[PDB]
């Protein structure tokens, strides 16, 4: 993971210069924006399985997913899919508090497109409930922040497709 | 960073952020602005500090830049004087994080095998980053010096 | 390809609803700020040499990129460089004419991220290219346009990120 | 070089290398010899070949030093020399190779779009690399000037 | 012009003019003594707008009117200021018709090969249809400038 | 007017309006019918005037409208053409009023300031207005010419 | 006479107390400030007048102001106008450094509200300059020196309004 | 000086500098040494800052180098470059006093009115002078920059 003091200075280190001023710009940027995110993070820590449950009633339930043979029929793959959406919300949270999707390109999306595709899960199903958890967070974590969390979803969504 | 530490940590833990590593990062935060400022004092004035801390390792180990020291001839000891500079921008790096992190990923691991092995003798190099620490504490306030004096000390203690 | 005209449409037809009065409202806003949108579309497409040059020398000439062992290194290189950013910037006029990213979706982002991965392009420079490339069209084109086209550039950066 | 381009026509038509190209093979590897030391005194003189013929260029062409040319300026006249010691880098790489491929596929393919793109004048470059080959062939033999010119007369027609 | 272009496409189809197509044409048909008055302006004032678009456009890129440029002395410059004259005389005949078919058959069709064939630098020729552009647009009333800036455009545009 | 001015000088003098004050007052009386006749030519070929000036006042120095320049494009330039017909409005008002009094209030106060602060060139400002006055003794009977040419004088002077 | 430092010793001189270590501790964060402070107004009075023409080009020209009858439409009033935001800037950058707004209160807006109402200025529009300019301001000093050059121009437009 | 500025303040007050004024004498007093050594930079290299300021100069504002600008021609262009001399001359002088007012009463009181009399654009001569700072940070060390780079800003204002 690379949070983003840490890309600004690797930036720099690759370079081999020592922090210019406008890596400092980008630096402050970050820890302006430190509070709304570290306020934000806690919000979705405590309402982390409210966000799931909204999600997966306004997407995944009452359709063809959910109905025999569907992929998410069955209680251990109902289980799963929950599972799984919490995985996504864990590590975009992560990414909102870090700053840089690099926590989602390395520890979520690498490999899962081919896992996905070998297990079967339907793709387009995830990505449509990513997108449903994007408009519950919105909603919980505000406006504001809800702007970031989308960046890292849209991640994540971009990723799978 | 104190940011990457805490969801390290967390993330192999499977855990959402604990309530007292959230408060951590809102105390980076809020200090990041003095992190900062030591940084730019100590690269602002890092020509300074290299050549004085320099011409002080060499002089309290002439061997080191005698003939048939590592540093010996014109070429070898600039190059002596560049790893000092490294390390002093590696410090920035580590001030701005707030953290050890990126001074103990882009130097401090292998250091003794990359050192050993090129024939300098490390604890001369450490002996080199405390004279760069004594100048950093002259050039900075007494509760700034103390938390650069940190990241220096690390680097120093991985040396040795 | 589907513009905004296309996609009110679309939507209140997966509703099955005929278009109401709020949809409505967003055609007449879309049909109101056409002009400008054609516009600049001309404004850009003659000078799109010219914004290339300049976003190419303010972020991305005379540095490690273009000196031996970069990746802009050799003339192939380069024109590949320059004729990609050209990409990058018709693509967001067509978007912005449209107004919808559904053509940088389909067209340009489909893989670009894994294209760049592939050939070893830095992510980070392109993305300062075409933020250079904002800047530039936003001085031609205007501000009124310039925020209009600036989402549709910020769109290709982030989904090259 | 004359072995890859045999190679690609071969392996593009699925025919062990055919007795001419095996020939044209055999040639280039004797003349090897020859060609390095070509090679060897126009890098050389690398520094002589440039400055000559950066003068020559400005003197034909004063527009691409006046004001409103490309490089007026210093710097812009830097990167022009720059640019021909470029060019004179890959007709070394030619005669060495025995082909004109590493220059066509090292600055030659796409120079029309990437000259085009900065504002410089490919006609104005196709007159400083014929500087150089004027020079270069001061500095050459008369059978070394004939073989190495070709390269130079290739570069200036592909940018003609 | 319109007509044509609306015909042409009809053709593909072989369907008989739409009505919409049909209602095309009598909106341009309608407009055309608008258009009439625009040409007439232009041509009008030819002599003054070719003239001042060459002043601007020298003084823009002096390099091209340098020494050793491609309008260098009265008889070549003349004939460059001849060039921006032809290219407004088809701008005049773009603007009756209605389409820039006319301007593309008439003078942008291969004049990349024409000009640099003549040596004459085409972005610089870019500069001055952009002149030209500026200085009918200033001529013209707000409305006709409006379309009178896109026929220069296209021209501006395909020299690029 | 110049009654004002004459007013003016008598309230700073203390003292009833002079004879000779007077008597110029009843010269302005007599001229009034003259000066507004010559004022009302002017605003009729207002248009005409000013777009003549403007051609010229570019023609003369090309830098204003070039690339680079302060009226570069078609909206600045439009912008420059209305300080130009602020101008002649003003010198309009001055022709009737037959003194420097209405000019000096608006546009001959701070005039320098204000166009160094926007950065239009004073000199290229001047100059547009000494076209203007050909343009308008052109446009005017010969002793018509010669009155508004003093107007239009104490404005160019006043651009100085 | 005010100013940070000043204004300190001036509380404890009422007191009539020595220093306590709360004065110490303001009075040594004004030290510790001085050195971004005093770098940004370097840069202020160097790039003066840029600012003020940006900041009548993006709030104070082309509109009725400068038009006729607009208060500004006259060489004089325009000059009049450009020297006042020129006053404004500089007594402004004046405070600025000392840290205290009290001098401003002193000079800039001893009367000022009066005088403008007197003679027709229009309160609004001044105000809306004064945030032009520092959006300007804020633009080349930087976001960490421009945070505490705009709490002081803040407070010269809060006397005008 | 600092020290002649102190003199004034104490000429008008008749009365000994106090501790404060006294301490600006000793900072002035310490830094001397600074002082001269900047300066040993700055004319050691100053034919060279000379040159590559012209260069950017005329790059960014080609119109004083164009034909109808000031410096058109060779003669005119080396008065430039002598005017430019005695600018930077003048920012050494000061620098080496310490305070703007040695610069100030040598030249810049006035300058507006005589360049301006000249017919030089104040502007263009303000750019020359950003492009000389440019340079002395180049070649200057950043410490001794800041100082430098102050004092050419006091010089880029009063051209203002
Ligand atoms: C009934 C005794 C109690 C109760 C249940 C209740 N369940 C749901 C919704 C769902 N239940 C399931 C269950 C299964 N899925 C499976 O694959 C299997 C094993 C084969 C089971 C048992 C699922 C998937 C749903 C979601 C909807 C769907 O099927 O797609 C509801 C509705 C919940 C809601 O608000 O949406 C309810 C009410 N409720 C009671 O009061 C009883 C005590
Ligand atoms: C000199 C003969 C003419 C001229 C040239 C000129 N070129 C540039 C800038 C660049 N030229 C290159 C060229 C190459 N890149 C390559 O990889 C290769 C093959 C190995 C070549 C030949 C590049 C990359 C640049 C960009 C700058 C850079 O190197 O990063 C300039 C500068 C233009 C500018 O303002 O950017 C000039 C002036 N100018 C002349 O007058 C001659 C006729
Ligand atoms: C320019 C900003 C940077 C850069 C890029 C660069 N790209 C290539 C080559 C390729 N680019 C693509 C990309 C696309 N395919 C698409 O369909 C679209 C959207 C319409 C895009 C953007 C592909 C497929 C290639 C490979 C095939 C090819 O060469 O065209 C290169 C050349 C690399 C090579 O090995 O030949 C380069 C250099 N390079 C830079 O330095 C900039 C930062
Ligand atoms: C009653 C006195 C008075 C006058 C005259 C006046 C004019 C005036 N001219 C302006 C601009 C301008 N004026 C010029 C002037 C010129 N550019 C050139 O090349 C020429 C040499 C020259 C004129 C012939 C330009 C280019 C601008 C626009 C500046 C810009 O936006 O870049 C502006 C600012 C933009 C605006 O209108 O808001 C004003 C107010 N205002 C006044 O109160």
């Amino acid at each position: 993971m690379q949070d983003a003091i840490t890309a600004v200075i690797n930036a720099s280190d690759v370079q081999g210069k020592y922090l210019d001023t406008a890596a400092m710009e980008k630096l402050k940027a970050y820890f302006a924006t430190g509070e709304l995110r570290v306020r934000a993070a806690s919000v979705i820590s405590a309402n982390a399985a409210n966000i799931v449950k909204e999600a997966v009633a306004k997407s995944l339930l009452y359709s063809d997913i959910t109905r025999p043979g569907g992929n998410m029929y069955t209680t251990r793959r109902y289980a799963a899919c929950i599972r799984d959406l919490d995985y996504y919300l864990r590590y975009a949270t992560y990414a909102m508090l870090a700053g840089d999707p690099s926590i989602l390109d390395e520890r979520v999306l690498n490999g899962l497109k081919e896992t996905y595709n070998s297990l079967g899960v339907p793709i387009a199903a995830t990505v449509q409930a990513i997108q449903a958890m994007k408009e519950v967070t919105a909603s919980l974590v505000g406006a504001d922040a809800g702007k970031e969390m989308g960046i890292y979803f849209d991640y994540i969504c971009s990723g799978l497709s | 960073s104190v940011v990457t530490k805490s969801i390290v940590n967390a993330d192999a833990e499977a855990r959402y952020l604990s309530p007292g590593e959230l408060d951590r990062i809102k105390n980076f935060v809020s200090t990041g602005e003095r992190r900062l400022r030591i940084a730019q004092t100590l690269t602002e004035n890092r020509e300074r500090i290299v050549k004085q801390a320099g011409d002080q390792l060499f002089q309290k180990r002439p061997d080191v830049v005698s003939p048939g020291g590592n540093a010996y001839g014109e070429e070898m000891t600039a190059t002596c004087l560049r790893d000092l500079d490294y390390y002093l921008r590696l410090v920035t790096y580590g001030i701005v994080a707030g953290d050890v992190t990126p001074i103990e990923e882009i130097g401090l691991v292998g250091v003794r095998e990359m050192y050993n092995s090129l024939g300098t003798p490390i604890p001369a190099v450490a002996e080199g980053i405390r004279a760069m620490k004594n100048v950093a504490c002259s050039l900075l306030s007494a509760e700034d010096a103390a938390e650069a004096g940190s990241y220096f000390d690390f680097v120093i203690g991985a040396m040795q």
